[PDB]
């Protein structure tokens, strides 16, 4: 879950 | 130790440049992603293990995003500003149907803030201490979240006290803003939470994930 | 000026001696009398206009009651003591239903509370502070009211510092548990008014006009 | 309103 904060936490 | 308050008022010069409602969704929307590097750019954050960092913003991203289009409205008259270089005044509001709690923020919020003149490095770090929430369940190590919050409001004495030395009780008076920034913040989750029940109202899909489980 | 700690410790001894639920609702009631009489010992208090006394204690009684009943759960294991010296453990809690809400009280207040041995002049303070609420709606002289509750930390600041002078962060560390007391009231609240409309549990009538409008 | 709280306040 969670998608689009873990891509931008992540990049 | 290593919390300079520059750094985190750094991070808010870093990310700082019809219905009344629906532009306040979008506008959260917007600014989510702008939260991120927000927080990326306070001391430590990243350091802290992926999951932890998903923790504390899905935690309290609202209380962040109220607390700062609220500083960011002290000029204004009665209304906010948003994000999106929008204004909603407090009889907007009102048409809509949400005018108790746009009270509730000009009154407790917008309003305490341009009286006291609470500048940028204090909202900073009222923010990095709201962001470093040790009571967000499922922290894999809530005493270090713990121990960031208290170097966050270590430093932020200091920065009062020798910049309002004038003021002996600034201090205590900017955290005591934070239990109507928590009271204010469940309730607006609340508004939205119907909001999306009722289906109208568009919600994009950064603040649509916020609302999804847990 | 006049918000001696002495008098706030003095207020705090002068009233400190099956369902789970009902037994919670019992001891609300019956607090709700010693929390009157708690406040009119508490400085300047009883010096505000009768209706602002009223408004002041209608808006904060959970949060001072959870605070007060939290403080003196520390020395007990998984659970609370009732003012009727009855305890609900944790598991009894859970077993009714609300067992989130409890888990809530549990970790972010009195195991908080023990862990920094939150003494009862420090309790006395915040409960006086979170007393003095200067949002609270209706108000005739709110400032007045703010003024009063910046006598109160300061004071408690000042008995910090002084008595733990080791510990330089305990007096921001105690303040930052409103928030989490705040969230806390809130949702107590919510679930009495759930009790009430399901009709069962029984509920006495002090705690019943707190329910009453506004 | 407020029956309860006005009598003890008052006395
Ligand atoms: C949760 C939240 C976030 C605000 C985001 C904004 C408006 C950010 C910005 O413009 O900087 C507040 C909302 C979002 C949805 C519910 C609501 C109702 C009345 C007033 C407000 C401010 C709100
Ligand atoms: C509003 C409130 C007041 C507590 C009063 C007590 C228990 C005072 C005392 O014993 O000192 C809390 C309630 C009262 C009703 C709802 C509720 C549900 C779970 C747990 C609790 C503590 C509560």
């Amino acid at each position: 879950k969670h998608k689009i904060l873990h891509r931008l936490l992540q990049d | 130790e290593d919390m300079p308050v520059e750094r985190i008022l750094e991070a808010e010069l870093a990310v700082e440049p019809n219905d009344p409602v629906t532009n306040i969704c979008q506008a959260a929307d917007k600014q989510l992603f702008t939260l991120v590097e927000w927080a990326k750019r306070i001391p430590h954050f990243s350091e802290l293990p992926l999951d932890d960092q998903v923790i504390l913003l899905r935690a309290g991203w609202n209380e962040l995003l109220i607390a700062s289009f609220s500083h960011r409205s002290i000029a204004v008259k009665d209304g906010i500003l948003l994000a999106t270089g929008l204004h909603v005044h407090r009889n907007s509001a009102h048409s809509a149907g949400v005018g108790a709690i746009f009270d509730r923020v000009l009154t407790e919020l917008v309003s305490k803030m341009r009286d006291m003149q609470m500048d940028k490095t204090e909202l900073g770090c009222l923010r990095a201490i709201v962001l470093f929430n040790p009571d967000s369940k499922g922290l894999s190590n809530p005493a270090e979240v713990e121990a960031l919050r208290e170097k966050v409001y270590a430093s932020l004495e200091a920065y009062c006290k020798h910049k309002y030395p004038e003021q002996p009780g600034r201090f205590a008076k900017l955290l005591l803003r934070l239990p109507a920034l928590r009271s204010i913040g469940l309730k607006c989750l609340e508004h939205l939470f119907f909001f999306k029940l009722i289906g109208d109202t568009p919600i994009d899909t950064f603040l649509m994930e916020m609302l999804e489980a847990p």
